[PDB]
């Protein structure tokens, strides 16, 4: 993706501040509070009734940690983000049956977890750099559906 | 978004000429969705998705036979399917952003097969009338 | 989709937190909507984008005292918002998927000052909240 | 865009057939009608007050003749679209101020057009090379919009 220097700075910036572990669990677990929808993929982590089975659930816990871990992977490589995530993109499509579109629910989320957290520090054109990334990411994923 | 009962005369006058292709319709449509937007075939890895395989004819004429309820039952479209706005909110849990995609092939496919019923005027009544079918098959989503 | 009682509950009480700050918040999310989604500034030609543009502080006031009249009236929307529905579908006629972009934003806000309050289960009604506001305003569309 | 060789000669082969100006006065009026919120652009053209008389209004017609001649003109450089739009894409930002969404819309409208009026011959390979070319013309509008 094309940010610039502004733009790079504030997303570096901001992640150097981010708890993975704990970032990643409250993202996905907003996910599949917000969008139950999005629970298909996960029958076998336990239970997924409530908002608090769902947030206080270690293996939501700790899939959200595998995901934000991959994605600060692409942190380090926003110049090319579609080689960083293609392997994981085949995956995605081959063997997970994903429907992109969920990137794009997850790339939301998370949006709204960095304002909850950071507060009046996750500016309007700080947001703006994340929407670009998290787009960017979404998009890079789903390069290798067919 | 409401059907109009301008809306409701123009579904019933072309749903009616489709008549006994609606499930040969219904599977061209899907068809042409697994083409046009490959997302969606991740709804279907269980189904040999081979043009003409019988899982997909048989899919298609489920999906016809659930429209042409919806048309018989248009003033009361929440009641006629509940049972499968109930399905897709809490088994098949399809993203509602799929719901247009095969719209739009369902579009294409009656305008390919109605070159005298599709005028502007129906092309337009058609597309709403899926819009409030897709809005009633999410409505339970959440 | 329709709210729960506890999705009520639940956006009262969120929107009860906002109160006096709603005008504020509501030019925030403005600002935060023409900064990350630039194809919104589209329809605002004739206004001053600029940070601290008061005619952006002066449009974030109407559309928050809108969402508060929302919040008043939640068992009753479309009569309520009758004349902002007319005025979207026939004067400004904003394509339905900005809806979704400044709903997005009102929720980022949100987050942003109401840590306490905005929780996995009070960002669920508020999202859906927000998608009934949509519904309402572009019903009447065609 | 990236069409195989087989894509590409099954979209030149049906546009070959095509009546650039009837076609595109076909969609833009269905585009007014299906989705009459597009036709904010248009007060200047009169009268927009029924689908009939949308149909019939030569401000339509050659507004549509228009639109339809820039994109036929596209579809000899399917290899360059960004380049190609380039300045279009400006344009429709900087001096119309027309949400690209609109380009969107009107490529589904195109699409049901040419099935309309192919019938048969709209198969579903041809259909899936034409998304993918409506997608492409869409894409490179929005380019330059900020
Ligand atoms: C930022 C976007 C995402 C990234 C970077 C990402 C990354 C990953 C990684 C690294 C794995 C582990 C692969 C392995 O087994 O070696 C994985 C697995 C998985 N992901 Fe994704 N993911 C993302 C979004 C999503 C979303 C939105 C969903 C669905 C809502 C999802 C569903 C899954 C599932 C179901 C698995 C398998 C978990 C298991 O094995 O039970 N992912 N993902
Ligand atoms: C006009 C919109 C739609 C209608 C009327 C519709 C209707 C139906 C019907 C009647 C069934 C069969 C239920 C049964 O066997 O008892 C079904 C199942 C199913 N639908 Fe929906 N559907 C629609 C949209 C979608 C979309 C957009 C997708 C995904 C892209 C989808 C995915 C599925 C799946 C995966 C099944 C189960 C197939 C199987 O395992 O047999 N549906 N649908
Ligand atoms: C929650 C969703 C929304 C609400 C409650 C809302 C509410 C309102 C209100 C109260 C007004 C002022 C009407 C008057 O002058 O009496 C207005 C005007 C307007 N709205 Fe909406 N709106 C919403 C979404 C949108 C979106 C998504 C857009 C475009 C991105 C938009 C574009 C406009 C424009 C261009 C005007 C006229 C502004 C002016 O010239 O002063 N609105 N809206
Ligand atoms: C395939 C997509 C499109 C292409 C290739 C295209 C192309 C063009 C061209 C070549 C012009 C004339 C530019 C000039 O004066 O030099 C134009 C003008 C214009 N277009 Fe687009 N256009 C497209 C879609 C749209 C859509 C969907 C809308 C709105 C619904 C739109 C609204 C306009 C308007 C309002 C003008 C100015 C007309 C005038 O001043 O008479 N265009 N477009």
């Amino acid at each position: 993706v094309h940010l610039t220097p502004e733009e790079k700075s504030a997303v570096t910036a901001l992640w150097g501040k981010v708890n993975v572990d704990e970032v990643g669990g409250e993202a996905l677990g907003r996910l599949l509070v917000v969008y139950p929808w999005t629970q298909r993929f996960f029958e076998s982590f336990g239970d997924l009734s409530t908002p608090d089975a769902v947030m206080g659930n270690p293996k939501v816990k700790a899939h959200g940690k595998k995901v934000l871990g991959a994605f600060s992977d692409g942190l380090a490589h926003l110049d090319n983000l579609k080689g960083t995530f293609a392997t994981l993109s085949e995956l995605h499509c081959d063997k997970l049956h994903v429907d992109p579109e969920n990137f794009r629910l997850l790339g939301n989320v998370l949006v709204c977890v960095l304002a909850h957290h950071f507060g009046k520090e996750f500016t309007p054109p700080v947001q703006a750099a994340y929407q670009k990334v998290v787009a960017g990411v979404a998009n890079a994923l789903a390069h290798k559906y067919h | 978004m409401e059907l109009s009962p301008a809306d409701k005369t123009n579904v019933k006058a072309a749903w009616g000429k489709v008549g006994a292709h609606a499930g040969e319709y219904g599977a061209e449509a899907l068809e042409r969705m697994f083409l046009s937007f490959p997302t969606t075939k991740t709804y279907f890895p269980h189904f040999d998705l081979s043009h003409g395989s019988a899982q997909v004819k048989g899919h298609g004429k489920k999906v016809a036979d659930a429209l042409t309820n919806a048309v018989a039952h248009v003033d009361d479209m929440p009641n006629a399917l509940s049972a499968l706005s109930d399905l897709h909110a809490h088994k098949l849990r399809v993203d509602p952003v799929n719901f247009k995609l095969l719209s739009h092939c369902l579009l294409v496919t009656l305008a390919a097969h109605l070159p005298a019923e599709f005028t502007p005027a129906v092309h337009a009544s058609l597309d709403k009338f899926l819009a409030s079918v897709s809005t009633v098959l999410t409505s339970k989503y959440r």
